């Protein structure tokens, strides 16, 4: 009698005669592995790299009749160094780019056995997962990043996956905030996927991320709007003041160029057209046209009652045509990218 | 079926399978060439880095060879092997010639699979991320096309001992996933497959080669570089329609547009890699700077002659430069785009 | 007689029959693991990653009667590789992003056995820990970053944590020199996390950080304040000199965006609005309004001696309103983001 | 036979009855560990991170009387398969951030054994260590980056460290080892200490490397452009006051130039919380360029908004501004460079 | 006939009594280790780190009489894991900072035995080696830095290094091309060194790098030259046009500042003066003097023949002195 010997010999008896080279219920139906996740945090989302990083407690739960023990009422919690002496599913994350099990102090793993041979195997994992991101609507976009869980060596005839607990098998997603994004929703899916070497079981976890646009309104849209409005000040300065109409114009072009050049150096480098780029180039045209407007007036003023009539008439039209066309442009832009 | 015996013979066969076997030696070392059949499934291609001259590719890498010493006998015609056996069985030392750095994935047990069959054939599959060197020419930077290669073969065993062949034919072996086109700068044209021999101080070797063809997406540079430069040149050229006597006005166009061109030349360098010759974009920016520079020199001569020789015919210069500058810039564009588009 | 031959057999007869899979007095009351920390440094604090890097000496004391010995007066200190042969608790940090035990020369571990069975197990760890930061007050912000310590596998039915030495259990904080922060205070917390049937022990260590404003005063606020003040010089130049008042206005607009642009290249790149942004845009509006002021003055002067008076009068108002309203805005800014 | 078999049977005769868990002389005596360092390379110094990298051959010697042997050879090199079965001290670097023990074509480790039982343990390390910096005087500052190391587990009562020669002949820097870009390395200091920690009292070896920054880069890059931009913004006092647009364009643009200079200057430094000697200079230069345009505003007001105009301001600022800037420049350099 | 058993018996017969702690010909003459290298690529060269990255197939040859065999007339190639069960020389690269042996599928090692006892031991190594850089002539500079191969534990009386094939012992250097550099030449050296612990053998491999200048011509110098020439446009504008003369002069000062600061941040951070710094600051002075020249002529006018005389001499002096500055500059940094 006594725990120190009774338990010690029990664990030795279980492993004595065990074979990790052979899956539970071999020859019989597939071993059904139940899975659940507790998401500690979403570290970052990288559009330039097209990936995101998780930290999570990944748990697996299956039955192995070879590990049945009797007499002991406790759910035996063994040292994490025993996990290398037992059969565990060869699960892997399909879209993983780089991941590792945390190891400080001691390797972050756990195995709990129960009298009826059912095994609980837990890990704490940090994984960087690839995510397809469509930035054509950036920064007004939303993204559907996913985590794919699949069995490597075994087809669906040997391994079966299921979300333990159903739709509530993933938790902690409701406890997470990100600087740039906010999780609209998350979905759980289970599938059987057939490809070159057999039908495979797969579990999928998906997050819908909606970007926060307040940052860009303050830094990109309003600056362009105000600099564009300063361009219209030219039409209100008397056309005889050439040195004033000009310095306002070309400097606005330089002001707009500085904004466009350095914004795309600070914000992530994504070399294809985006919604923010269509706006900034759209403004560059308005600043462009507001200065060709004077050049047309100056030539008409000096070179060709027309000298005072046409020169003042063009300004009089430009004072309403330019503001109206910019209002129309914004209306089309916003109702396109936001409401369409 | 036959449950208790089915498990018994499985472990009985697999445990005794490794007796009389030396994993330090090839199958048929002194008698036959060890033929290895290979295949690749590309889970993802990219991203590609121009500054580091590299690209990243994710692959399920398959290798198959027949080992006569592992011919087991039993009811099952195929027999998965546990990784304890995989580390005690001879496997080819295949390596990638282009690999800057590679990861053999190791998460939640290793991403390795080894199957054995009745006739001794081994199927060895394992998941990789390869960062491979891609030397690329850049004279056509914004409009160029590339073919980044992937080359692999045995490290130690020479051509007379190990040979590599594509398992299901050259172009019928490699496969790219539909989602696998994970590129942002480029658009993947396709891929081609082949093999060749090479020679080294240690002997001959057989290489397996697969090229992935790329074409750059031009859309970004049109809105980023070409247009702001084209518009800026149009600004410098409109100054000729202003009156000659507005000296302070005419001056600030010439100098400010030069400053605008200076700013637009900063971003080009950051988008470029560090190569040491003029790219097609550098031709454009250099010529655009020439037009902007020469426009202000045009004013300088007009200013001098109208101030030093006033009833002079100096106005001719404005009337000539008004047509010359737009037209000569136009023919440069037609030459430039014709040179590189029809290419 | 009392030589190392006696010690050799003594240590061996402790390890013979010793089982690492079973915690001290398995099946008995919990293990009281006392902990102690000596902070070496805080290597980094970064807003872009919302994390800080910490290096520390981490000690854990527990009593394991299986290691009791007699006849040796000394507090035996053993080669650190004995750690692979003894039972050690599975403590881990909840919020660490990446951690490692130092390995130079030989892994920085320690074990010292005392006659009564007490084990002192310590090791030197560098850990990057997640700390969500409220940057809404960026230059004037305050942070409470914490280190959470928890048992991975064992509930409070098996392991009980406690700070060894109470409030004195953590040392070294007074000798830290952060570049942008200063440690206001630290507090030690011991608690039992409880959910479902499983109560989990936890210890946590918190630092309160106060940012030093000196950098931002000289290089962010004053440069923007003097540019804003400088734009008001246009109100004192005579309104007839349109070429001058316009040059002063648009160029100061260019300077404001130049300052804002390159601050964006040097401040942390966190996509959400902060206190620093509200000021730079506050100034940018005043500089923008300073140039709209002339647009009205110049138009009124020429769009006519009554209108000589109106053009002059608008200046006299603007030389009063602009200094007053900017100071009012300045005063409100240094109260909302001070009292909050 | 007599030169080959003898050698291997001596090694196999050392370890039976040996115990690598116990230091030599558990209760009998203190273990003397003699150490010395050869710095193959020093630097870079990452002042933006307050750390520096040093590459050293780190050598340690001690006597383990259990390995005392007798034979034809006075000493013999062991091999790393046998070095792991022999006790070695738990030496570590107190201020090390991250260190590499080189493992390339077998470990870069060596262990030799004399017949007297003395052991010489050598290994090549690349150490990145902390070096806190007082960047108040940044452009013309100096530092003393330390390297402190000692036993991790065994306290002063059990293991003590001594420099091999107990003198200057204990830390050697290679003639070509100074791989420093922005610092000079004038000298070194070697010391020893005792400290007390929660786990006991420990003895420490310390080596300090004295560094002095190169002034040249910052003079051409920051001081000269700032000075010239301030010599400008003062030549306008000799421009005709009547041409208002020329004076205004001149002054506002030089304020922008100083803004660009100030923007680029802060590219350096780790972004510390207090004003360095750069901020003393740049901030005052921005004041002179700022006040140089407020000077135009007041003199413009009293001629275009009076004519009984005032010419004092323009004629006096030709003297006052150059004098004030000259006095500031002289005081600034007299303060920081005489340090 | 049953060869697979014959070869297994032979290979095991080699390992009988083999001690990893003993070198070949122990106690007797030194073991001669011949070496050979194939440069896969010369990777990034960085001034900010003063090091460069190199990938190579490093190979070593030596004879171990314990490993000779007579039964099998073949050069036996053995699995990669046999390298941990044989004596291999204690070689190391003295000037390396970080390096690793490639492991894409299996660690890239090679062990090949020959009947006469020669052992060929090959490795595929990527190594970052310290490269002492003297950038005072940057970007017109040549750079010489080396890969340094030495033994750690054994002095010259126990081990000897030599190149196999003399000057032919290194390949791949005649085919690599870098973006910023071109390989002018490479040299192989073998010598003995006296060191704090004893006399050691060493091999040295050196590359001579010449930087490609075409990048800085287009992107750094010509932009500076054009702005400097553009500043001389001021001298042709009539001196009474104060608003135009100042706007031209002061803006060229601003655009010079723009290029200097944005070149400072994009180019590698090397906090000591270099050739471009002496050129960029030289141009800044010429642009500074062009504006200071107007303030001089304006003062004389507003107080005229002398005002025009100043305006006319500067039209020849500025182009002349800048050409002299270029002649002194290019002559100095090209020839001396
Ligand atoms: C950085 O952030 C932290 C989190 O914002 C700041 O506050 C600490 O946060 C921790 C959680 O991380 C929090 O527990 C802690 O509060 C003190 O905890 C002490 C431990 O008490 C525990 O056991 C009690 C058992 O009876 C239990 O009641 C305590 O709280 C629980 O029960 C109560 C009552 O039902 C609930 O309201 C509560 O929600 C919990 O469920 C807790 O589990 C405790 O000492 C202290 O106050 C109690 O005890 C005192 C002494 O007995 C009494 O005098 C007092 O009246 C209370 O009963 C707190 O509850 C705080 N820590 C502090 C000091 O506030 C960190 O402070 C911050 N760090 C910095 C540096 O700024
Ligand atoms: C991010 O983007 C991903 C990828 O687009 C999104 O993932 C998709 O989510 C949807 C739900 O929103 C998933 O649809 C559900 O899928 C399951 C499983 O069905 C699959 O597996 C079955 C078992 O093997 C199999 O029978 C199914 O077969 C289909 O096809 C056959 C014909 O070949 C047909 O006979 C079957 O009827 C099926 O159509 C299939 O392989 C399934 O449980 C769901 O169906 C239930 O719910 C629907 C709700 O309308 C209901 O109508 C049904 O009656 C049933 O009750 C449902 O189809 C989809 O599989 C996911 N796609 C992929 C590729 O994984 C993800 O949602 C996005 N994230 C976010 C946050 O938006
Ligand atoms: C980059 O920069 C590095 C560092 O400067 C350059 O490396 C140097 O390269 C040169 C060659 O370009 C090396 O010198 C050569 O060395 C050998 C070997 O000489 C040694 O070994 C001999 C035995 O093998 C031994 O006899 C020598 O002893 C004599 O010389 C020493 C020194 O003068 C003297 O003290 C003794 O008394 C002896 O007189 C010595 O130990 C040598 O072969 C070379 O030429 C000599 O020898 C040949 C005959 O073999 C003869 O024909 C020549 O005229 C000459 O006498 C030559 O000296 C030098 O050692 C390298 N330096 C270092 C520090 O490594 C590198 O080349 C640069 N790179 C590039 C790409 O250029
Ligand atoms: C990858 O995952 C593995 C498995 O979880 C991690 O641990 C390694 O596991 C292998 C066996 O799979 C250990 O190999 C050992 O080798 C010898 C020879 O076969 C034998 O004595 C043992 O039975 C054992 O199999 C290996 O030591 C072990 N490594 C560590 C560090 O614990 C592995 O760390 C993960 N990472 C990598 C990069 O492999
Ligand atoms: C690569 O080398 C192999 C060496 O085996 C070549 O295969 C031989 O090809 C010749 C004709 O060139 C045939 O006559 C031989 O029978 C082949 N040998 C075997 C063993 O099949 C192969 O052709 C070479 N490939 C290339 C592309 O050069
Ligand atoms: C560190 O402490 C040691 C302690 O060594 C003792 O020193 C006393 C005083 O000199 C001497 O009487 C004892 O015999 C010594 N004991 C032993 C066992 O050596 C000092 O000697 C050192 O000087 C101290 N170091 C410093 C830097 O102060
Ligand atoms: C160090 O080299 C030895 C040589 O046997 C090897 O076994 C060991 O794994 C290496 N360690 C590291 C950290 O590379
Ligand atoms: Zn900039």
């Amino acid at each position: 009698p006594g725990n120190m010997s009774f338990v010690k010999e029990t664990v030795d008896k279980l492993l004595k005669g065990y074979d990790i080279r052979l899956r539970p219920d071999f020859g019989g139906p597939p071993v059904c592995v139940g899975m659940n996740i507790d998401i500690a945090s979403i570290d970052m989302v990288s559009e330039v790299n097209m990936d995101y990083t998780l930290t999570m407690y990944f748990q697996q739960y299956w039955r192995d009749k070879r590990l049945a023990y009797s007499g002991i009422p406790l759910n035996l919690t063994l040292d994490n160094r025993v996990a290398d002496q037992l059969w565990v599913p060869d699960t892997y994350f399909l879209n993983d780019k780089k991941s590792f099990v945390h190891g400080v102090t001691v390797k972050n793993r756990m195995i709990r056995l129960h009298p009826d041979g059912t095994v609980l195997y837990g890990l704490r994992i940090t994984t960087t997962a690839a995510c397809m991101m469509d930035l054509r609507r950036y920064p007004l976009d939303e993204q559907n990043c996913t985590l794919e869980i699949e069995s490597y060596g075994y087809t669906t005839d040997d391994i079966e996956f299921y979300w333990r607990g159903g739709d509530k098998a993933v938790t902690g997603v409701e406890r997470i905030e990100l600087p740039q994004f906010s999780i609209v929703e998350h979905r759980l899916v289970s599938r059987n996927v057939v490809f070159a070497t057999g039908a495979y079981p797969r579990l999928s976890l998906s997050f819908r991320l909606k970007r926060n646009i307040g940052y860009f309104i303050l830094q990109t849209y309003m600056p362009s709007i105000l600099i564009t409005i300063l361009s219209w000040v030219s039409f209100w300065i008397n056309y005889d003041a050439s040195a004033a109409r000009v310095a306002l114009g070309i400097t606005t072009v330089l002001t707009m160029t500085t904004i466009n050049t350095h914004l795309r150096e600070t914000l992530p480098k994504i070399p294809y057209v985006k919604a923010i780029d269509m706006y900034l180039m759209g403004c560059f045209v308005f600043v462009f046209l507001a200065l060709l407007e004077y050049a047309f007036v100056n030539y008409i003023f000096f070179s060709q009652e027309l000298y005072k009539g046409r020169a003042a008439a063009i300004d009089r039209w430009s004072r309403i045509v330019f503001p109206f066309t910019f209002s129309l442009f914004n209306l089309v832009y916003w109702l396109y990218y936001v409401n369409s | 079926d036959e449950t208790n015996d089915n498990i018994t013979i499985f472990t009985r066969i697999l445990d005794g399978l490794l007796d009389g076997y030396d994993n330090r030696l090839r199958p048929g070392l002194g008698e036959r060439i060890t033929q290895v059949r290979t295949d690749i499934y590309v889970t993802s291609f990219g991203p590609v880095s121009d500054t580091e001259m590299e690209y990243t590719i994710d692959v399920f890498f398959r290798q198959s060879w027949k080992d006569e010493r592992l011919r087991f006998k039993g009811p099952m015609q195929r027999l998965p092997l546990n990784n304890l056996l995989a580390s005690k069985i001879w496997t080819p030392d295949t390596f990638f010639h282009n690999g800057k750095k590679s990861i053999a994935h190791n998460m939640t047990t290793p991403n390795k699979l080894l199957r054995l069959e009745d006739d001794g054939t081994l199927l060895y599959t394992m998941r990789l991320t390869i960062s491979a060197e891609c030397p690329m020419q850049l004279e056509d930077f914004p409009m160029d096309a590339h073919a980044c290669p992937l080359k692999f073969g045995s490290y130690a065993y020479p051509n007379s001992e190990v040979v590599y062949v594509w398992t299901n034919g050259s172009t019928k072996s490699v496969v790219v996933a539909e989602d696998g086109s994970r590129l942002n700068q480029y658009h993947l044209m396709g891929q081609t497959v082949g093999t060749e021999n090479i020679s080294t101080s240690t002997g001959e070797y057989t290489i397996m080669t697969a090229h992935f063809h790329l074409k750059r997406k031009i859309g970004y540079f049109v809105i980023q570089t070409y247009l702001p430069c084209i518009m800026t040149v149009i600004l410098s050229q409109v100054s000729f329609w202003l009156n000659r006597e507005s000296v302070p006005a005419r001056t600030v166009f010439g100098v400010t547009t030069v400053l605008t061109m200076t700013t637009l030349s900063i971003s080009a360098r950051n988008s470029l890699p560090k190569v040491a010759y003029a790219t097609a974009m550098d031709w454009f920016i250099a010529v655009c700077y020439a037009f902007v520079f020469s426009a202000l020199i045009e004013f300088a001569t007009v200013n001098y002659f109208t101030k030093s020789q006033p009833a002079a015919s100096i106005s001719k210069i404005d009337k000539m430069s008004r047509i010359v500058f737009p037209v000569l810039f136009g023919t440069f564009n037609l030459v430039y785009w014709a040179t590189y588009l029809n290419r």
